[PDB]
RNA sequence: CGAAGAUGAUCAGAUACCGUCGUAGUCUUAACCAUAAACUAUGCCGACUAGGGAUCGGGUGGUGUUUUUUUAAUGACCCACUCGGCACCUUACGAGAAAUCAAAGUCUUUGGGUUCUGGGGGGAGUAUGGUCGCAAGGCUGAAACUUAAAGGAAUUGACGGA
C-alpha cells in the first residue's frame, strides 16, 4: 500500500527533475529524493586548534572551513544512521528534531 | 434494590419515570440496564451467534468468545450489543446486558392506507456498516419478513410484520449485517415524514423536573 | 401519525432541534435541551420557568450551535445586539 | 519468476516459434 | 534498592486519610497505635507501613502531599485562598485605551475615562 | 426580557476595559467574528465587551435554571482559571474540577470523579477538550470562556473574552457566579457592587 | 454561518469579493476626466485604459497601459466619473 | 460542462438542507428550475425563494427551512407514460403516503399526484421528499 | 456521471458496450462459440454411451491419498477417448 | 562512463557483486521504433460541500517601511483582499474493506455530460490470422486444458546477516 503521500521525494509536479549520484556507492538518484546533508566543519579539528594557533603567523587568523553538499541514497543515508526509520505516527514529521 | 448510581436510573426505581419513551424523547443515555429491565418487562432475548475469534501469543491460540444478542418487545424496541468475552456464560449474560442500554424505538407505519395497526416500515432506510448495506422496505400486508433469518429476527422482535429486504455487500459477515440492520431500523424515527412536520412544544426532561428525588445527596 | 379511525398510533412524538429543525433521535448523545429561566422584574431567577431549545448533535459537532443559538434566543428577546442576519 | 525475466524467456521462444515456420516455409 | 510496595504506600495513604489527628512523625508511636487502628498480619509488614507513613506526616509539614486529601489541609489552604489584594487591580491607578478601544466605547454609548495613545508600526 | 438594569453598566466597563477582557487574539476562528470588532495594527483584535456581557447575562440564565445548584460543574486545567473556578464553587452550588479532569468522568460510571452535571462550564476550550469532548457523550451543554481562537465544537454558549491575561480569565469567572447569585436568592439586589472583590478570584505568585 | 443574508450582504463584503462573483456582477472599472497641464481640455480615460491616449494639446500621452490601471501622466489632475 | 442547471440547482440544495442551512444560492435560474422550485414550495419544502433578475440569467436564493430530504434530477428526461408513473414513484419515493415526482407535461411542470387527476403525462424531472 | 452514457439518443453505444462486455461471462463465451459441440466430449449431450478399453487406477491428489477405480472410454457417438469414475465400493468388478 | 568482452581476488563452486581496462553504446546529423513503476498505479469537463496559514504569478488598496534629507519617485518588503496554480496542515460532515481521501465526498435517499477498461486465478499478452516496422519487436488477440482459491487492506504473533 502507499506507505507515504509524497511517494519518497518531492516531486508534485515535474514527472522528471534530474538525477545526481551518491556520493558514498555513486548510485544515480533523483534530486528531490536523494538524501541532502550539508557539512560545515572547521579546516583542521576542533582539538589540534591551539596547536595550529600558536604555531601560526597572522594572529588570530581566520580558521577557515569546508562546506560540501551531500547527497545520500535511501540505502546509504539509513546504513550511516542519517534518517534512522521512524515509527508510522513519526514519519509525518518534517522538522530536522 | 440495587443501589442505583446514574440519576436517570435513580428517578427509574423510584416510579418517577413509567415509560421508557420519555428515556428517548429526551435522548437519555442508559447507563444502567435495571431501567430497561423494569420499564420493559416482557423483553425476550434471543442468542445468535457465538463465533471465537482468536489472538496469536509467543505460543498457542486464545480462543475468547464473541457473542451476537438481540433482546426485544415485539412492540417497537429492540437493542444489539457484541460482547467477546473469555466464557460464553460471559459472553451471553453480558451481551444481554449490552443488548439493552442500546434499546431504541422504531417507526413503524404503513405501505398503507392508514387502516388500523401499524403493520409494516413508513420509510425506505439504510443502514451502511462495513461492506454490508441493508435496505428495509415498507411492504402490504401478509409479506411477512423477507428477509434473511438473521435480520428477520432482529426485525420479528421489533414487531415490524411486513418488510421488504435489499443487500449488498458480505452478508455472511454477520455481526455487520446485523449491525447494518439496526442502523436501519434505527434510522426509521430518524426520518422527517410530513406528519412529523408539526411544530412541537419542547418538554422538560425528568431529570429537570424531579431534580430533587434524583441527585441524592 | 394517525390511523383510520382516529387514534394516533406511534411507539412517541420526537423532539426537533431548534436550529436546524433535525430530528433529535434516541441515540443523539451529542444533542442537548437547554432550559434558560426567565427573569422577572429587577432579575431573579422564576423557578421552574424556561426558555428551552433544543439541538441536535450535529450543529453542535460542526461548531455552530454557539451562532445557532445566538439567533435562537435574540429573537425570543433574550439578546439583544449580538448576531446580525447580514453577515 | 520476476515476470520480467519470464518475458525475456517468452520473446526468445517467440523468436524461436517464428523461425521453425520459416524453417519449413 | 529501599521502594516501597503499593501495598506498604496505599494503606500509608489510608491511615493519614482517617488518622492524622492521631499519630505523629515518631516511627514508635506510629508503630504502636497501628496495633490498634489497623490489622496487619505481620511485624515487618506493619513496621514498613509505619515507617513510610511517618515520612508521610513529615512531607505534610512542609507543604500539601498530593494522593492525600483531609479537612485539617483543606479549611487550612481556602484560608491562604481568601486573601484579597487591596493594590487595587481592575481599579483605575489614575486607563490605557486605544484609538480602536476608544471607538468600541463610544459605540457602546457608555460612559469611561481613555487616554488616546496610538499604536507603532 | 432584560429590562434596562442588564445594561453594561460603565461601572462594569471599567472592570472589563482595564482586565484586558476586550483584546482577543491574532487568529480569528470563522465562528467568531461575530464577537470582533475593528482590528487594531500590531494584529490587536478587539472584542466588543458589550456582546460579551449579553452572552454572561444569558449564560447566568442557563446557570440560575437548573434546581438544584450542585450539578452545574465547572472545568480550568489551566491555573489562571483554577482560583477563580473554586470561588466561584464556594458562591454557588457549583461541583468544582481544578486541573486534571480524569477522563471516564461523565460516562464511566463506576470512576469516582462519576459526575452527571446538567450543565459545564469550561475555562478554555483547547485545553478542557476532555471534558468537552466527554460531554457529548450523555447530553450535557456546554458554555466556555472563548476567545477568538477557539474550537465551538460542541460549545453550545461561548463567552468571547480574552485568555492570555490572568486578569480576564477571573474577571469573567466572578461576574458568572455574581449574575447567578443576582439572579436568584442570594445577592437580591442588582445595582449595588458585589463587595466580594475581582481580585479575589486571580492568580498569584508564589 | 448556517443562517446568513446573501440578498442583502455588508457593503464592505462586496468590495472584498472579486467582480465576478457578487451577486450581480459588474465592473470595478470607471472613468476620469484627465486635464492636461498644457491647457483645460477635457478627455475621458477608463482606468485600465491599455492606451496611450493623446489629447489636442499634449499628444504624446496622458495614460501609459499597465496590467492593470493605467498611471496617469504625472501632472495630469482627474476627477472621477 | 452544464448541461442540466437543474442539477446545478438541485444539488445546491442537497448540500446545504444536509449541512443545517437555512439558505442557498442557485444559479443560472432557468424557467423550469423555478417552476420545480414552486412545485417544492407549494406543497411545504421549502419556503420564500427570491430570483435576482441580474442582466444575465438568474440567481435565486432559497429560504430552506428543513423538512426536505431529498430533491434531485433523474437525467435524463425519460418519456414516461400513464402507467409507468405507478413504477417511477415506486423507485425513487420512500413509501406511498409523502414525496412527491416531478414531471414535465404539456399541461405544465408539475408533480405526480394530480397528474394522476389530470390524465396527463410527459417526461420526468425529478423528485422531492 | 459515473462512466456510461445516460443520454436519450444513446441506446445503441449502451447496446454495443454491453455485447462487447458480455463476452467476459463464462457461459455466454460458451454458448455463443459453441464450444459445447466442437470441443467437450459429450457434445452438448447430457449422456453418452462408449466402449471400455482399460481399467485404471488412478491416484487421488494429495492430501488424499486412495487408489480411485476408473475406466478408460472410447465414445460410440464421437470416438473421442475419456476417463469415467465408476462410483461405490466395489464395482469396477463389475464394469469388464 | 560503460550491455558484451579481457583480466585481478574470494566463495565448496562464480559463467555475480568488487578492482583495472574496454567494443557497441552514452553525444550528434539524417531517417526508423513507439514502449516505461510512460505513476498522482487517481480519464476529461461542470456544479456544490470545511477551516487554516505559507509560496508562485497577476491585479486592487495603504497619505506602511525602504531612499526619515522641508509638504521622503521607481523597485524590494510589510499588511488586507480577490483570480489561477503546485502543494500542505487540522478536522472528518461524508466516503471506503481498511490504509487513507475536501476528493477517492454530494452513492440502495443509487441519474450533471462523456470516453476507455475489468469480470476468479493460470494458460497468456501465448497460438493463429491481420496489420506496422530494415529488425528487435509494436498494435489487435484467443481457445483447449487446469485450478478452490489467487489477491487487497489492516490485527496479533513470529523472525530480521534492521
Ligand atoms: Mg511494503
Ligand atoms: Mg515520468
Ligand atoms: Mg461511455
Ligand atoms: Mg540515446
Ligand atoms: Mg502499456
Ligand atoms: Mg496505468
Ligand atoms: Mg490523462
Ligand atoms: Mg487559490
Ligand atoms: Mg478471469
Ligand atoms: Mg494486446
Ligand atoms: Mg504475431
Ligand atoms: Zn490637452
Amino acid at each position: 500500500p502507499k506507505k507515504r503521500a509524497s511517494n519518497g521525494r518531492n516531486k508534485k509536479g515535474r514527472g522528471h527533475v534530474k538525477p545526481v549520484r551518491c556520493v558514498n556507492c555513486s548510485k544515480s538518484i533523483p534530486k528531490d529524493k536523494a538524501i541532502k546533508r550539508m557539512a560545515i566543519r572547521n579546516i583542521v579539528e576542533a582539538a589540534a586548534v591551539r596547536d595550529l594557533s600558536e604555531a601560526s603567523v597572522y594572529p588570530e587568523y581566520a580558521l577557515p572551513k569546508t562546506y560540501n553538499k551531500l547527497h545520500y541514497c535511501v540505502s546509504c543515508a539509513i546504513h550511516a544512521r542519517i534518517v534512522r526509520v521512524r515509527s508510522r505516527e513519526d514519519r509525518k514529521n518534517r522538522a530536522p528534531p | 434494590g440495587w443501589v442505583p448510581v446514574t440519576k436517570l436510573g435513580r428517578l427509574v426505581k423510584a416510579g418517577k419515570i413509567t415509560t421508557i419513551e420519555e428515556i428517548f424523547l429526551h435522548s437519555l443515555p442508559v447507563k444502567e440496564f435495571q431501567i430497561i429491565d423494569t420499564l420493559l418487562p416482557g423483553l425476550q432475548d434471543e442468542v445468535m451467534n457465538i463465533k471465537p475469534v482468536q489472538k496469536q501469543t509467543r505460543a498457542g491460540q486464545r480462543t475468547r468468545f464473541k457473542a451476537v444478542v438481540v433482546v426485544g418487545d415485539s412492540n417497537g424496541h429492540v437493542g444489539l450489543g457484541i460482547k467477546t468475552a473469555k466464557e460464553v456464560a460471559g459472553a451471553i449474560r453480558a451481551g444481554i446486558i449490552i443488548a439493552k442500554l442500546s434499546v431504541i424505538p422504531i417507526r413503524r407505519g404503513y405501505w398503507g392506507t392508514n387502516l388500523g395497526q401499524p403493520h409494516s416500515l413508513a420509510t425506505k432506510t439504510t443502514g451502511k456498516c462495513g461492506s454490508v448495506t441493508v435496505r428495509l422496505i415498507p411492504a402490504p400486508r401478509g409479506s411477512g419478513i423477507v428477509a434473511s433469518p438473521a435480520v428477520k429476527k432482529l426485525l420479528q422482535l421489533a414487531g415490524v410484520e411486513d418488510v421488504y429486504t435489499q443487500s449488498n455487500g458480505k452478508t455472511r459477515t454477520l455481526e455487520n449485517t446485523l449491525k447494518a440492520a439496526f442502523v436501519a431500523i434505527g434510522n426509521t424515527y430518524g426520518f422527517l415524514t410530513p406528519n412529523l412536520w408539526a411544530e412541537q412544544p419542547l418538554p422538560v426532561s425528568p431529570l429537570d423536573i424531579y431534580s430533587d428525588e434524583a441527585s441524592a445527596q | 401519525m394517525e390511523n383510520d379511525k382516529g387514534q394516533l398510533v406511534e411507539l412517541y412524538v420526537p423532539r426537533k432541534c431548534s436550529a436546524t429543525n433535525r430530528i433529535i433521535k434516541a441515540d443523539d448523545h451529542a444533542s442537548v435541551q437547554i432550559n434558560v429561566a426567565k427573569v422577572d422584574e429587577e432579575g431573579r431567577a422564576i423557578p421552574g420557568e424556561y426558555v428551552t431549545y433544543a439541538l441536535s448533535g450535529y450543529v453542535r459537532s460542526r461548531g455552530e450551535s454557539d451562532d445557532s443559538l445566538n439567533r435562537l434566543a435574540q429573537n425570543d428577546g433574550l439578546l439583544k445586539n449580538v448576531w446580525s442576519y447580514s453577515r | 519468476m520476476r515476470a520480467k525475466w519470464r518475458k525475456k524467456r517468452t520473446r526468445r521462444l517467440k523468436r524461436k516459434r517464428r523461425k521453425v515456420r520459416a524453417r519449413s516455409k | 534498592g529501599r521502594v516501597r510496595t503499593k501495598t506498604v504506600k496505599r494503606a500509608s495513604k489510608a491511615l493519614i486519610e482517617r488518622y492524622y489527628p492521631k499519630l505523629t512523625l515518631d516511627f514508635q508511636t506510629n508503630k504502636r497505635l497501628c496495633d490498634e487502628i489497623a490489622t496487619i498480619q505481620s511485624k515487618r509488614l506493619r513496621n514498613k507501613i509505619a515507617g513510610y507513613t511517618t515520612h508521610l506526616m513529615k512531607r505534610i509539614q512542609k507543604g500539601p502531599v498530593r494522593g492525600i486529601s483531609f479537612k485539617l489541609q483543606e479549611e487550612e489552604r481556602e484560608r491562604k485562598d481568601q486573601y484579597v489584594p487591596e493594590v487595587s487591580a481592575l481599579d483605575l491607578s489614575r486607563l490605557n485605551v486605544d484609538n480602536q478601544t476608544s471607538d468600541l466605547v463610544k459605540s457602546l454609548g457608555l460612559k469611561l475615562p481613555l487616554s488616546v495613545i496610538n499604536v507603532s508600526a | 426580557s432584560l429590562p434596562a438594569t442588564f445594561d453594561l453598566t460603565p461601572e462594569d466597563a471599567q472592570l472589563l476595559l482595564a482586565a484586558n477582557t476586550h483584546l482577543g487574539a491574532r487568529n480569528v476562528q470563522v465562528h467568531q467574528e461575530p464577537y470582533v470588532f475593528n482590528a487594531r495594527p500590531d494584529g490587536v483584535h478587539v472584542i466588543n465587551v458589550g456582546k460579551t456581557w449579553e452572552k454572561l447575562v444569558l449564560a447566568a440564565r442557563i446557570i440560575a435554571a437548573i434546581p438544584n445548584p450542585e450539578d452545574v460543574v465547572a472545568i480550568s486545567s489551566r491555573t489562571f482559571g483554577q482560583r477563580a473556578v473554586l470561588k466561584f464553587a464556594a458562591h454557588t452550588g457549583a461541583t468544582p474540577i481544578a486541573g486534571r479532569f480524569t477522563p471516564g468522568s461523565f460516562t464511566n460510571y463506576i470512576t469516582r470523579s462519576f459526575k452527571e452535571p446538567r450543565l459545564v462550564i469550561v475555562t478554555d476550550p483547547r485545553s478542557d477538550a476532555q471534558a468537552i469532548k466527554e460531554a457529548s457523550y450523555v447530553n450535557i451543554p456546554v458554555i466556555a470562556l472563548t476567545d477568538l481562537d477557539s474550537p465551538s465544537e460542541f460549545v453550545d454558549v461561548a463567552i468571547p473574552c480574552n485568555n492570555r491575561g490572568k486578569h480576564s480569565i477571573g474577571l469573567i469567572w466572578y461576574l458568572l457566579a455574581r449574575e447567578v447569585l443576582r439572579l436568584r436568592g442570594a445577592l437580591v439586589d442588582r445595582t449595588q457592587p458585589w463587595s466580594i472583590m475581582p481580585d479575589l478570584y486571580f492568580y498569584r505568585d508564589p | 454561518v448556517l443562517v446568513q443574508d446573501l440578498l442583502h450582504p455588508t457593503a464592505a463584503s462586496e468590495a472584498r469579493k472579486h467582480k465576478l462573483k457578487t451577486l450581480v456582477q459588474g465592473p470595478r472599472s470607471y472613468f476620469l476626466d484627465v486635464k492636461c497641464p498644457g491647457c483645460l481640455n477635457i478627455t475621458t480615460v477608463f482606468s485600465h485604459a491599455q492606451t496611450a491616449v493623446t489629447c489636442e494639446s499634449c499628444s504624446t500621452i496622458l495614460c501609459t497601459p499597465t496590467g492593470g490601471k493605467a498611471k496617469l501622466s504625472e501632472g495630469t489632475s482627474f476627477r472621477r466619473k | 460542462t452544464r448541461s442540466s442547471v437543474l442539477a446545478d440547482a438541485l444539488n445546491a440544495i442537497n448540500n446545504a438542507e444536509k449541512t443545517g442551512k437555512r439558505q442557498v444560492l442557485i444559479r443560472p435560474s432557468s424557467k423550469v428550475i423555478i417552476k420545480f422550485l414552486q412545485v417544492m414550495q407549494k406543497h411545504g419544502y421549502i419556503g420564500e425563494f427570491e430570483y435576482i433578475d441580474d442582466h444575465r440569467s438568474g440567481k435565486i436564493v432559497v429560504q430552506l427551512n428543513g423538512r426536505l430530504n431529498k430533491c434531485g434530477v433523474i437525467s435524463p428526461r425519460f418519456n414516461v407514460k400513464i402507467g409507468d408513473i405507478e413504477k417511477w414513484t415506486a423507485n425513487l419515493l420512500p413509501a406511498r403516503q409523502f414525496g412527491y415526482v416531478i414531471l414535465t407535461t404539456s399541461a405544465g411542470i408539475m408533480d405526480h399526484e394530480e397528474a394522476r387527476r389530470k390524465h396527463v403525462s410527459g417526461k420526468i424531472l425529478g423528485f422531492v421528499y | 456521471g459515473k462512466g456510461k452514457p445516460r443520454g436519450l439518443n444513446s441506446a445503441r453505444k449502451l447496446r454495443v458496450h454491453r455485447r462487447n462486455n458480455r463476452w467476459a461471462e463464462n457461459n455466454y463465451k460458451k454458448r455463443l462459440l459453441g464450444t459445447a459441440f466442437k470441443s467437450s466430449p459429450f457434445g452438448g449431450s447430457s449422456h453418452a454411451k462408449g466402449i471400455v478399453l482399460e481399467k485404471l487406477g488412478i491416484e487421488s491428489k494429495q492430501p488424499n491419498s486412495a487408489i480411485r477405480k476408473c475406466v478408460r472410454v472410447q465414445l460410440i457417438k464421437n470416438g473421442k477417448k475419456v476417463t469415467a469414475f465408476v462410483p461405490n465400493d466395489g464395482c469396477l468388478n463389475f464394469v469388464d
